[PDB]
Formats: structure tokens, sequence, C-alpha cells
């Protein structure tokens, strides 16, 4: 009954990589509702990336088009955010965001998943 | 065509307890919907180490939960958010963002609290 | 009369 | 499912064009069946049908005594085309002992005509303030009432007169709070974008019928680009607006206007040969 | 068949002899044509099928 979303991923990436994050959500049909994935670098503003519109379309952020891909799942109440050649500046904490599109903006958010791409990365 | 662009003013505001505050935001093109007259411009407030929580929509209808001191008001490509008697509790980043087409969330007015 | 609007509508040609 | 406008007439055969209709998009017009009678009507049901976007005509229709079997789950007559500004017409129904549309909770735009109906009853017991805004604007007279005496027993009673459909449906009352919205069998009200009931309450996506615009299985109050607002009670797409045109260019040649999906460009506008977008006229329109 | 003027019930009533088995197919039509006017078995057979 509890509208939720939770991003799981991979904590750290290497430059030139590509990043893997899976919001699953709960409460709600991914049928009738849009996610959004918004990102935000440490100490800045919060950057759009997104959106998968339950009809499973997507729009993207003209100046990232070429490096994002959204997908989804309706089945496993799962979207996917998959974002290429990675740089220092791809370092942000990425939210999901439940779409009540036509009716209200970005409202539940997940906890947002941090990612830091570094070339300083030791086992 | 072109993507929408939001503008916030001003960057950082430092106010005491029990002031007004007044934070803008400006859009590239017109938010106002001509199917509803309806502006397609939302306030979040993100307070520190917590994710975004959305006050207003529809530039000036409050979210469930939202105190009467928050105010959004404007049409068009002008609007403004504010706070008629600042408490504590209200140190945040404000955000502004449209929603017309794709969203695009402003700069952020830092809002701290003066001792 | 409103009767006469209906009987209009309802009943229709063959073309 | 989602259904055209029909005309069913002469007899009942076409009839079963609607066993997979929760939705008709347009009126629905069943009418001049002479030769029926109440056993042809006996196990027919629609239960699917929750709503009708323009009228529900009825009329000259022998044999058939109540709507409870018939439709009855039909909670919204939207109104959207009305015929001779009437959302509800029941004329000449020359067997009909009652109307017993138990679930008719709103009727969106237009008023109600019930007319000549000798058999009629349960009429004095419908509160229509409830269903219509416009009920000064109804017509029921020269009906059962107008020449004789109805038994009419039923329970909410409203100014002090007890309201009920058929001798065992009571009319549905929601508390003045729930509006229009509906509410459930406990009195909870019903999502704010509701309209006349719902599965659960406070869920736009259980409704029965939206208050505004359907999109993609919730209630919505406006259609978001690039979405456009279609017979005044869903979101399309541009392709699926563009397939109507292309569909009829082989009936209207569908366009685009004031985020409206529309059969005709409105007075003083032509349309620009393309994006289906409607254009002021340079001087006259051609 | 008699020609005459036929409107309301009377032209319902008429319409449905004409077509019998067959049954039946500021805008004016079969009022201003059989009512304020008067039609034919052919014109009345127009209307049926
Ligand atoms: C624009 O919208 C069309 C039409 O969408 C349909 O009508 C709307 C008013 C809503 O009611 C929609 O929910 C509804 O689908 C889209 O076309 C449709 O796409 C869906 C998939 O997204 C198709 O469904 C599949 O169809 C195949 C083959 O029939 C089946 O095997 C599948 O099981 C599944 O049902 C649907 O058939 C298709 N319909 C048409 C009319 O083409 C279209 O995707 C969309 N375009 C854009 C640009 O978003
Ligand atoms: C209900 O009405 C339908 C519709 O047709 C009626 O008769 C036509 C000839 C027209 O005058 C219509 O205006 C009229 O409403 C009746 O159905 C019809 O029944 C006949 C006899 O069964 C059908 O003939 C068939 O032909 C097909 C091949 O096309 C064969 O498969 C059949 O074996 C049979 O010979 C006729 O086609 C059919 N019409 C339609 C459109 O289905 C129906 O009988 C009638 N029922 C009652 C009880 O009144
Ligand atoms: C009304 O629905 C029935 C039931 O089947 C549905 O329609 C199918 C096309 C498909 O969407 C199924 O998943 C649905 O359950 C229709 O009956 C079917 O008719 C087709 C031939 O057209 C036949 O192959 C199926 O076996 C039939 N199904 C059953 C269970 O008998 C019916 O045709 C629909 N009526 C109208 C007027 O559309
Ligand atoms: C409102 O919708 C609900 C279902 O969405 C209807 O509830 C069922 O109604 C049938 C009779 O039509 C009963 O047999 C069921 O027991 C009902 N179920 C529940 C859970 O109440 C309801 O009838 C609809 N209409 C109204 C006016 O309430
Ligand atoms: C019917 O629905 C409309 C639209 O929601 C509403 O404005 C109207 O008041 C409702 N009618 C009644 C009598 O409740």
């Amino acid at each position: 009954s509890q509208v939720q979303l939770k991003e799981s991923g991979p904590g750290l990436v290497a430059p030139s990589q590509s990043l893997s994050i899976t919001c699953t959500v709960s409460g709600f049909p991914l049928t009738a509702y849009g996610v959004n994935w918004v990102r935000q670098p440490p100490g800045k503003g919060l950057e759009w990336l997104g959106m998968i519109w339950g009809d499973g379309n997507t729009d993207y952020n003209s100046a990232l088009k070429s490096r994002l891909s959204i997908s989804k799942d309706n089945s496993k109440s799962q979207v996917f955010l998959k974002m290429n050649s990675l740089q220092t500046d791809d370092t942000a904490r990425y939210y999901c965001a439940r779409d009540p599109y036509g009716s209200k903006p970005m409202d539940y958010w997940g906890q947002g998943t941090s990612v830091t791409v570094s070339s300083s990365l030791v086992p | 065509g072109s993507d929408i662009v939001m503008s916030q003013s001003p960057s950082s505001l430092v106010v005491s307890v029990g002031e007004k505050v007044t934070m803008s935001c400006k859009s590239s093109q017109s938010l106002l919907y001509s199917s509803n007259q309806k502006n397609f411009l939302a306030w979040y407030q993100q307070k520190p180490g917590q994710s975004p929580k959305l006050l207003i929509y529809w530039a000036s209808t409050r979210e469930s939960g939202v105190p009467d001191r928050f105010t959004g008001s404007g049409s068009g490509t002008d609007f403004t958010l504010t706070i008629s008697s600042v408490k504590a509790e209200d140190l945040a980043v404000y955000y502004c963002q449209q929603y017309f087409r794709y969203r695009t969330f402003g700069g952020g007015t830092k809002l701290e609290i003066k001792s | 009369t409103f009767e006469d609007y209906l009987h209009n509508v309802v009943f229709v040609p063959r073309p | 499912e989602v259904c055209p406008g029909m005309d069913i007439r002469n007899n009942l055969t076409r009839l079963h064009e609607l066993e997979n209709c929760s939705v008709i998009e347009g009126h629905l017009q069943i009418l001049l069946m002479f030769k029926t009678r109440p056993e042809d009507f006996r196990d027919l049901s629609f239960p699917k049908l929750i709503m009708i976007t323009d009228y529900l005509l009825l009329f000259r229709v022998y044999g058939l005594e109540s709507l409870k079997d018939l439709f009855p789950n039909l909670t919204v007559i939207r109104g959207s085309r009305l015929f001779f500004n009437y959302a509800l017409v029941i004329f000449e129904m020359v067997h009909l002992k009652e109307l017993g549309l138990y679930n008719l909770m709103n009727i969106t735009r237009g008023s109600v005509r019930i007319e000549k109906n000798n058999e009629l009853c349960y009429l004095a017991t419908i509160d229509w303030s409830r269903i219509l805004d416009s009920v000064e604007d109804n017509h029921i007279v020269l009906n059962k009432d107008d020449n004789e005496e109805c038994g009419d027993i039923c329970c909410p009673a409203t100014v002090f007169v007890e309201r009920c459909w058929t001798h065992s449906h009571c009319q549905k009352v929601c508390p003045t709070i729930c509006k229009s919205h509906g509410c459930t069998a406990e009195g909870l009200c019903c999502h704010s974008e509701c309209l006349g009931n719902c599965s659960q309450p406070d869920d736009p996506t259980k409704c029965v019928a939206c208050r505004n615009f359907y999109l993609d299985g919730r209630c919505v109050e406006t259609c978001p680009p690039p979405y456009y607002h279609f017979q005044d009670w869903r979101c399309v797409n541009f392709s699926f607006c563009q397939d109507l045109h292309h569909k009829c260019k082989n009936c209207h040649q569908y366009v685009i206007h004031n985020n409206k999906c529309i059969p005709e460009c409105p007075s003083g506008y032509t349309m620009n040969s393309s994006n289906l977008l409607c254009t002021p006229c340079l001087g006259p329109c051609p | 068949f008699v020609n005459q003027h036929l409107c309301g019930s009377h032209l319902v009533e008429a319409l449905y002899l004409v077509c019998g088995e067959r049954g039946f197919f500021p805008r004016r039509g079969i009022v201003e044509q059989c009512c304020h006017s008067i039609c034919s078995l052919e014109q009345l057979e127009n209307y049926c099928n």
C-alpha cells in the first residue's frame, strides 16, 4: 500500500565505463505512472536525466541523450538506467522518482544511490 | 523545439527566524497550458541529507501536508516562492522545476538561518 | 417538435 | 474495451456487438424493435458497460420492461454530444415499467427526456438533482404517472420523499464531502479524480470513470504534452490522431487544435497539410 | 396504401407496415417530406431495408 522506490547501483565506477542502476518500485503500477532519473553532484544542484512514461516511451536530457538509456519491466516493478562513457563530472547521487503525469510533478523519491567515478580505486 | 531553461535568484539567502523570504524562478518559455490555464511549475525543498520534497505544483497549489507559510505565485515565465515567517526547520535548498515538456530544475536557492 | 427532430434523425433513407 | 457509437434497430441480432464494451465512445441508440418480447431480454445483459460518452437513446423497443438487467453497471453518461440537448432519451418505450439504471451516478452534460412511456413507473422516486446539475431542463411527461397512479414502493429520502430505481434498488447516496467522486460501500470517498464510483478509495487507478481525463489506466486532471485530449474524455498520442485522419482519407479527417484531437478545424481555421495543426485563414477559408 | 399526412405516432405505425419483415434502414427529412407534404408508398419504402 505504501508508495516507495529503491535504487541499486555500483558505488564506484572507473572513468570511460558504464553505470547501471535499478529502481525497484512498490505500491503503484509502473503502467500508470512515469519514473524519472535525477542526479545530484556533491554540493551541486538537481539535474534531470530522463523519464519513462507508463506506455514505455522515453524522454532524455538533450545534453546527455547520446549516453543515456532508460527501460523498465512492469512485471518486475523495475525501471533501469544505463549511462555510458563516464567521466568525473558524473560523480553524483542518482535518484528515481514517481511521475503522476497529468496530475502532479515528481512526488515520491528514492533515498538515492551514490556513484563515484574514480581513477583511484583499489581492492 | 529547444530545451527549457530555468533560472533562480538569489543563489543563497541568509535570514533570521520569523522574517519573510522571497525567492524567484525564471523560465525561457511560458509554462502556461492553454488547456487548463495552469502553469506546469513546481517547487521542491531539499533539507540536508534527505531527498527532495514537493511543496508546490501548478505554480500555486500546495502539496498535502505543506504548511500555509509556503506560498507559490506567478504565471507564464516569472514565478516566486514565499515563506511568510521562516522557521529553523526551513534550512534547505529550494528548487523550481518545469514539467511542461520534459523536466528542468533551476539552480536552487540556499536558505540559511541567522542565530 | 422534439418528436419531429427524433423522427428526422432516426428515419434515414437508402442511398 | 472502448467501442464506437452504435445504432441497433429492427431486431436484437447486432446487440451482441456490445458484449466486450466497458466504454462507448459515442452514442448508443437502441430503437424500432416491434416484434421483441420480454422472453427475448430474460438472460440479455451487458455488465461490462460502465460509460457512454455521448447520449443514450431508447425508442420503440417492444417487450423491454426494465434496464436493470441490460445495463446494471452503467455509471456515467458524459453528454459530450447530445440528442437535441439530452444525454438520456426514453421515448415511446411501450412496455418499460421502470428505468432501473441503479448504478447511474452522473450525467456530466445535458438533460433527460422521458416521454410517452405508458407503463413507466419509478420516475417520481428518482432524485435527478444528485445525477444532473441542469434538472430544470428535464422533460419527463406523458408516462404512467401523468395518466394513472404508480404504486412506487422502495432507503435514502430527500426534499421528504424516498429515492429508489425499482422495488428492490435504492438510489446510491454518497456523503456531501464525496461530491460527484463516488464512495465505497463503507462511505469512504473515492479519489478526487474519480467520477461516480471506484473499487478502492484515494487511488486514481481504482476509478470506474474519470472526472476529467483517462490516460494509461489512470484518471488524470489534464492530458500532458505530448498527449492530446480526445472525445473530451481520454488522452491520445500524435500517431493515433494521424491514423484516424488517414483512415478517413480513404466520417472525419481529424486535426490538432489547442492540445485537442478534433474532427474539424474551428471557424476561421484551415489544416496546415502534414502536422495536422489548425492554422488561421489568411482571408477566406478554402 | 392510402396517401395522407403522416405525423408523429401515425408516421411510425405507418412506416412499420410499409417496411414489414424488411425493417427500417437546422436539418430536414421525413417530417417535411411525409408530414408537411404527402408521401407515396414508393417514397415511404425508401426508408426500409
Ligand atoms: C501511440 O499510441 C498508439 C495507440 O495506443 C493505443 O491507443 C491509446 C489511445 C491508448 O489506449 C493506448 O493504451 C493504446 O495502446 C500506440 O500503438 C499501440 O502500441 C501498443 C504497444 O505500445 C500495441 O500493443 C501491442 O500490439 C501487438 C499487436 O497487436 C500485440 O501482440 C501486443 O500484445 C500489444 O497489445 C498496440 O497494438 C498499438 N496500437 C496501434 C493502434 O498501433 C503507439 O505505440 C503510440 N506511439 C508512440 C509514438 O508512442
Ligand atoms: C434478425 O435480422 C437479421 C438481419 O437481416 C434481416 O433480413 C435481411 C434479408 C434484411 O432484410 C435485413 O434488413 C433484416 O434485418 C436476420 O438475419 C438474416 O437471416 C437470413 C436467414 O438466416 C440470412 O441468410 C443467410 O445467408 C448466409 C450467407 O450470407 C448463410 O450463412 C445463412 O445460412 C443464411 O442463409 C441473412 O444473411 C441474415 N442477415 C444478416 C445480416 O445476418 C435474422 O434472421 C433476424 N432474426 C429474427 C429472429 O428476426
Ligand atoms: C468478445 O470477446 C470474445 C472473447 O475473446 C476475446 O477476444 C479475443 C479476440 C482476444 O482478445 C481474447 O483474449 C479475448 O478473450 C470474442 O470471442 C472470440 O472470438 C475469436 C474470433 O474473433 C475466437 O478466436 C475466440 O476463440 C473467441 N473467444 C472465446 C472465448 O470464445 C468475441 O469475438 C468478442 N466480440 C466482439 C464483438 O468483439
Ligand atoms: C461501485 O463499484 C463496486 C465495484 O467496483 C461495486 O461493488 C459490488 O457491487 C455488486 C453489485 O453490483 C455486489 O454484488 C458486490 O458485492 C459489490 N462489491 C463490493 C466490494 O462492494 C458497486 O456496486 C459499484 N456501485 C455502487 C453504486 O456502489
Ligand atoms: C456530475 O459530474 C460533474 C463533473 O465531475 C460535476 O460537475 C457535477 O456536479 C456532477 N453532478 C452531480 C449532480 O453531482
